[PDB]
This record gives structure tokens, C-alpha cells and sequence, in this order.
């Protein structure tokens, strides 16, 4: 029935173009209104504006105005939303949404939000390709927590995602928890590999964590010693 | 043989406030009962025009006749009908005059649109309309897609053109928005116009009528 | 901080009622869209014997009676404002459904490594594991000072045990990580706050 799909992912350095899609389907294209609303990382939806497929006409969030621009293609029943001159701000998920839901009533005459596309990954960074550096955890006094010790490794710098982490060659799973990265506002990602054990184990046992990061083809085996 | 308007003004009547469609209907009368300070009446606030003359003109009638001036479902086709308000609530539900029509877009347009009627009665044909005036712009852009709207009503004795001005007025039924409303007698013979880009609120039932 | 206002979290058993209020101007003369959006998915319109909506004044209500697991989502209220000619939504409520045993977290907090700082950069990383309902907020302090730049947290994410797991990072030159008698990670969750403390030494 009705769906809108929306185009793959995007990562783009600041100051160039990003141009999202959205392809309706199941319904009379020039129906209805056509939202765009954005989602950062960790947080809340935020409007920014529609436009109508059948006249062409555009609002913008007075925060957007002046920076996105909204189009449509009756012929393909797609609409666009376009960031002119992006920045690490704009790194979000962004979503469109048909306004179908009908208003009951001139008191309040909003046609409301009934199906979303699945949304848009836009990643703004300035960086190129980078492999990571990799620096350990060390454990100690303060990361003990009697019989258990944690330690790990900080997986600091790279571009782009992904990185695997694994600990021993595979042979350590028990214990071990990857975190999912960060990006930071130098526009690189960084991440965390934590793995708990026996404090009874430390200065006998030898602790290596490895790193893949496919992307830069490179591997890290870094030594974590007390 | 008198009209019984009960907790009704002539203006709620005539209009066809919900709560006045309670009223038996009459072809004819020698004059008009009504409470000094009646409930119902505009339950859609707004000013209305020469309404005195309109009450002196409806006082005595030999002939009254209710009739679709414009058919709901036929004279609109781009455009939306069926707007409808909680100021003027029927049976605990939103609702609207049942003399006029709320026209809104249709869409995401609202066509520059022109209907015109022939009073082929042989009686004259008292035509209500009224002009809608929202609170803001928002309403302004939701109801109407254009900021910038005229309504235009031309008869042999009848011209006008109306601008809404969008702004507040003090809350009243729950509105800081206005309709005014409006009206004519259209000779027999003679043919009315409307044409309007927005904000029109649009005749549905008017009245053939003899006063001797 | 938001237009509209709405609780940060609720929590409920599966069976019990849940409910979600929503502060707005005018809000009772209007009808609320409600928005349920579940972990790395796109909202979807709440639609509606289970699912009811009520307003009042300045308050809209989304009641949702025998909660079940397929509950569990943050939710978003949502209106149009008239006068600006703007969508506005509200900060969200993340509703948890009840389904396994509640835990503070566990915070770990490491100083920069030596390598690190022989690099001439310095990070601190805060660890927090094993712990639901699965929101925490985090805090740094530079000697009892708040610090709010260089900051990067995850959004929590499920352990192999269930449980949830996050991380925040504190970005410094290692200046600064001198300059103090010491930093801290400061992590609250249900009332409850832990704070752990590194110290150049
Ligand atoms: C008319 O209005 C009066 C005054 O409020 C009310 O008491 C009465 O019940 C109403 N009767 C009719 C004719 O509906
Ligand atoms: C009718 O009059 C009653 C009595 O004041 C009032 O409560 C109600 O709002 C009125 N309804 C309409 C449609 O005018």
C-alpha cells in the first residue's frame, strides 16, 4: 500500500551539497503535503518544513530558511530536500513524512503525519579516510572492583566506519563489550573495546586487543598491560 | 399566523444556525415572534450587514421558499465543502450553517473560482454569503493556499469586493477569527456572480420570496 | 526547553496502564499527534480500545491500557502552532516496559594513557555497563567545575547479558589534563548519581 522510500545513506564534507530523495507509492502523489523532519544523534525530531507535490508551494523552519531547498518531480512521484552548504551540524537522520492524516474540523486544520519513509543517514565530516590509533586501557587500583578487573582499548581517529574489535585472536569473548563510536567534532570516529576479568589474572595473563578497520586496510594488535 | 423563532434570532434562523433547524418550517406569515434576547444566532462570530433592514424585509411574507441556490456536491468540484466548526456544535458534535457552505482547498489548491445564479423564479431571492477573516496567517495559508485573497459579488444591484484582514479579535465562542455576512434581494431575472480566491463563505440555500 | 512539554520517562510492568501527558498552549482545543519510534526505526503515527487520547487546557493524554513488550518505544507529541506556521514537537517520553530485573550502572573511568599523552593528546573515557532501565545522563567535571565541551556520549545499547552499556568521552590537550587536581564522570540514573574520579596524581 502506501510507502515512501527514501534514498541510501550519505557522507559528505562541509560546504557541499546533500541531497536526500523520497519516492511515494500506493497513492495520488499530488495528494497530500510532504514533511521533511531531521533526527541527530541521541536526541529528538525537529521539523523542517514540506512542500506540496501538486502546487509546488514550500514552507521552511525559520532555522532551515535560507539553507534547504524542497523540490518535486510529478513524473517519478519523488520529492527532494537539499542542504545547499552543509555542516557537521547537519549530520542527522533525516525523514520524510505524508501529511494524510485528515483534520476534522477549520478550528484546527493541520493534516497530520500518517506514514514516514524509513529515513536517510547523512554523516558531514571534512575528514578523509583514516586508520585509527589505538591506546590501551590499562588496569589498576581503580578499575578493579574486587576478584574483577576491567580493561580495554580506546579506538581513537578513524574514518569511516567500521571497526571490529576482538580480544586475544577470538579467544576472549567472555566478558568483552564493544561500544559503538562516537563522532567527534574534529569529524572523526572513536570507540571503546572493554572486556572484565579476573583481577587474580593481571601480570600472569597477557591481554591483546585487535582492531580491523577495513576502510584504511588496516590492523592494530595493541599489548594492554597494568 | 405568526413565525415562532423560540431561543432563535432572526439571524440564527436565517443563516440556519444548528440549534434553529428545530423550527417548523412556514411558506408564510404575518409577523415575526422572537425573544428579546434570544441564545442563538451567529454561533460563528462576525459582523452582519444592514441586519435591521434584513429583519423589517422578512417581517411579513406571503411566500417562502427554501431552495439550493448552489448544490453542494455538484457546484465545487476542486475545491473542499465540508468544513465545519465546534462553535457551531450540533448534538454535541462540530458542525456549520446549514445555509452556507465552508469552502477550503482541495489538494494543496484552492482555483480561482466564479458561479454564477439566474433568478428564474419570478419571485425576488434573498442570497446569503458571508467572508471569512482568520486569526492569523497560518490559518490564512492552511484554509485558503494564498495570502492575498479577494471575494467578489456582482449583481444588477449588488457590487462588492471584499479583503479579509487577518489579525485578532477578542476571543468570542472560541474564535479570534470573524466571518461577516452578507446579503442581497436578486431581482427576478437577474443573474449574481461570485468570484473569490479565498475566504469565501459560499451560499448553499437561498430564499424565494413574496412579501404581498 | 521544548515548546511542548513531556515527562523523560515512565516505566511500566507489562499489564499495568501507562500513561503521557503533554503541556502546550492551547493544546485541549487540538488534536495531538502521538509518534511511537522504537530503537533504530522511523516513527510511526500512533493510531486508535487499548491506545485512548484525551486533552484538557493545556494538556494532551495518550493512555495505553495492558501495556506489552510491542509498547516499549519513546514517544513524541506533536502540533501545529497557528500563528508561526510551525510543526513543533515535544521532547519525548522513553517508555519502558518492564521485562527484566532493574540495575544501577557500573562506571569506569580511565585517564589518558601514557601513549596517549606522549602523543600529545589526552581523552578520558567513561564506562558505564549493567544497567536498566537503559537512560542515564552523564556529566564532567574539571575539579568540581562542569565541563561542557569535548564531551561525546553514545546512546546506551544492549549487553550480551541484556543489560544496557554506554560510553562518554572527554576530549582534552594534555594541558589540561595537568592543569587540575583532578576530572570526574558523573552518572545519574533513577535519582541515584555515581561519580568517578582520575587524578593526574
Ligand atoms: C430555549 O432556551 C431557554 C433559555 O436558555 C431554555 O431554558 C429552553 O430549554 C430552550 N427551549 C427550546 C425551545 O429549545
Ligand atoms: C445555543 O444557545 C445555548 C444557550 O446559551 C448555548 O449554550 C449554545 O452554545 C448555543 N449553540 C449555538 C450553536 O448557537
Amino acid at each position: 500500500q502506501v510507502q515512501l522510500v527514501q534514498s541510501g545513506a550519505e557522507v559528505r564534507k562541509p560546504g557541499a551539497s546533500v541531497k536526500v530523495s523520497c519516492k511515494a507509492s500506493g497513492y495520488t502523489f499530488t495528494d497530500n503535503y510532504i514533511h521533511w523532519v531531521r533526527q541527530a544523534p541521541g536526541q529528538g525530531l525537529e521539523w523542517m518544513g514540506w512542500i506540496h507535490p501538486n502546487s509546488g508551494a514550500t514552507k521552511y523552519a525559520q532555522k532551515f530558511e535560507g539553507w534547504v531547498t524542497m523540490t518535486r518531480d510529478t513524473s517519478i512521484s519523488t520529492v527532494y530536500m537539499e542542504l545547499s552548504r552543509s555542516r557537521s551540524d547537519d549530520t542527522a537522520v533525516y525523514y520524510c513524512a505524508r501529511a494524510g492524516l485528515e483534520p476534522r474540523s477549520v478550528d484546527y486544520y493541520f493534516y497530520g503525519l500518517d506514514v514516514w519513509g524509513q529515513g536517510t543517514a547523512v554523516t558531514v565530516s571534512s575528514a578523509s579516510t583514516k586508520g585509527p590509533s589505538v591506546f590501551p586501557l590499562a588496569p589498576s587500583s581503580k578499575s578493579t572492583s574486587g576478584g574483577t578487573a576491567a580493561l580495554g582499548c580506546l579506538v581513537k581517529d578513524y574514518f569511516p566506519e567500521p571497526v571490529t574489535v576482538s580480544w586475544n585472536s577470538g579467544a576472549l569473548t567472555s566478558g568483552v563489550h564493544t561500544f559503538p563510536a562516537v563522532l567527534q567534532s574534529s569529524g572523526l570516529y572513536s570507540l571503546s573495546s572493554v572486556v572484565t576479568v579476573p583481577s587474580s589474572s593481571l601480570g600472569t595473563q597477557t591481554y591483546i586487543c585487535n582492531v580491523n578497520h577495513k576502510p584504511s586496510n588496516t590492523k592494530v594488535d595493541k599489548r594492554v598491560e597494568p | 399566523a405568526p413565525l415562532q423563532l423560540g431561543n432563535c434570532s432572526v439571524a440564527g434562523w436565517i443563516l440556519g444556525n444548528p440549534e434553529c433547524e428545530l423550527l417548523i418550517s412556514r411558506e408564510s406569515w404575518s409577523y415575526i415572534v422572537e425573544k428579546p434576547n434570544p441564545e442563538n444566532g451567529t454561533c460563528y462570530p462576525g459582523h452582519f450587514a444592514d441586519y435591521e433592514e434584513l429583519r423589517e424585509q422578512l417581517s411579513s411574507v406571503s411566500s417562502f421558499e427554501r431552495f439550493e441556490i448552489f448544490p453542494k456536491e455538484s457546484s465545487w468540484p476542486n475545491h473542499t465543502t465540508t468544513g465545519v466548526s465546534a462553535s457551531c456544535s450540533h448534538n454535541g458534535e462540530s458542525s456549520f450553517y446549514k445555509n452556507l457552505l465552508w469552502l477550503t482547498g482541495k489538494n494543496g489548491l484552492y482555483p480561482n473560482l466564479s458561479k454564477s445564479y439566474a433568478n428564474n423564479k419570478e419571485k425576488e431571492v434573498l442570497v446569503l454569503w458571508g467572508v471569512h477573516h482568520p486569526p492569523n496567517i497560518g490559518d490564512q495559508r492552511a484554509l485558503y493556499h494564498t495570502e492575498n485573497a479577494y471575494v467578489s459579488v456582482v449583481s444588477s444591484h449588488y457590487s462588492r469586493k471584499f479583503t479579509p484582514e487577518i489579525a485578532k479579535r477578542p476571543k468570542v465562542r472560541d474564535q479570534e477569527g470573524r466571518i461577516n455576512y452578507y446579503w442581497t434581494l436578486l431581482e427576478p431575472g437577474d443573474t449574481i456572480i461570485f468570484e473569490a480566491n479565498g475566504n469565501l463563505i459560499a451560499p448553499r440555500y437561498a430564499f424565494a420570496l413574496s412579501r404581498g | 526547553q521544548s515548546a511542548l512539554t513531556q515527562p523523560p520517562s515512565v516505566s511500566v510492568a507489562p499489564g499495568q496502564t501507562a500513561t503521557i501527558t503533554c503541556g502546550g498552549n492551547n493544546i485541549g482545543r487540538k488534536r495531538v499527534d502521538w509518534f511511537q519510534q522504537k530503537p533504530g526505526q522511523a516513527p510511526v503515527l500512533v493510531v486508535y480500545e487499548r491506545f485512548s487520547d484525551s486533552n484538557s487546557g493545556t494538556t494532551a493524554t495518550l493512555t495505553i491500557s495492558r501495556v506489552e513488550a510491542g509498547d516499549e518505544a519513546d514517544y513524541y507529541c506533536q502540533v501545529w502552532d497557528s500563528d508561526s506556521d510551525h510543526v513543533v514537537f515535544g521532547g519525548g517520553t522513553k517508555l519502558t516496559v518492564l521485562g527484566q530485573p532493574k540495575a544501577a550502572p557500573s562506571v569506569t573511568l580511565f585517564p589518558p594513557s601514557s601513549e596517549e599523552l606522549q602523543a600529545n593528546k589526552a581523552t578520558l573515557v567513561c564506562l558505564i555497563s549493567d544497567f536498566y532501565p537503559g537512560a542515564v545522563t552523564v556529566a564532567w567535571k574539571a575539579d568540581s567545575s562542569p565541563v561542557k565541551a569535548g564531551v561525546e556520549t553514545t546512546t546506551p545499547s544492549k549487553q550480551s547479558n541484556n543489560k544496557y552499556a554506554a560510553s562518554s568521552y572527554l576530549s582534552l590537550t594534555p594541558e589540561q589534563w595537568k592543569s587540575h587536581r583532578s576530572y570526574s564522570c558523573q552518572v545519574t540514573h533513577e535519582g541515584s548519581t555515581v561519580e568517578k574520579t582520575v587524578a593526574p596524581t
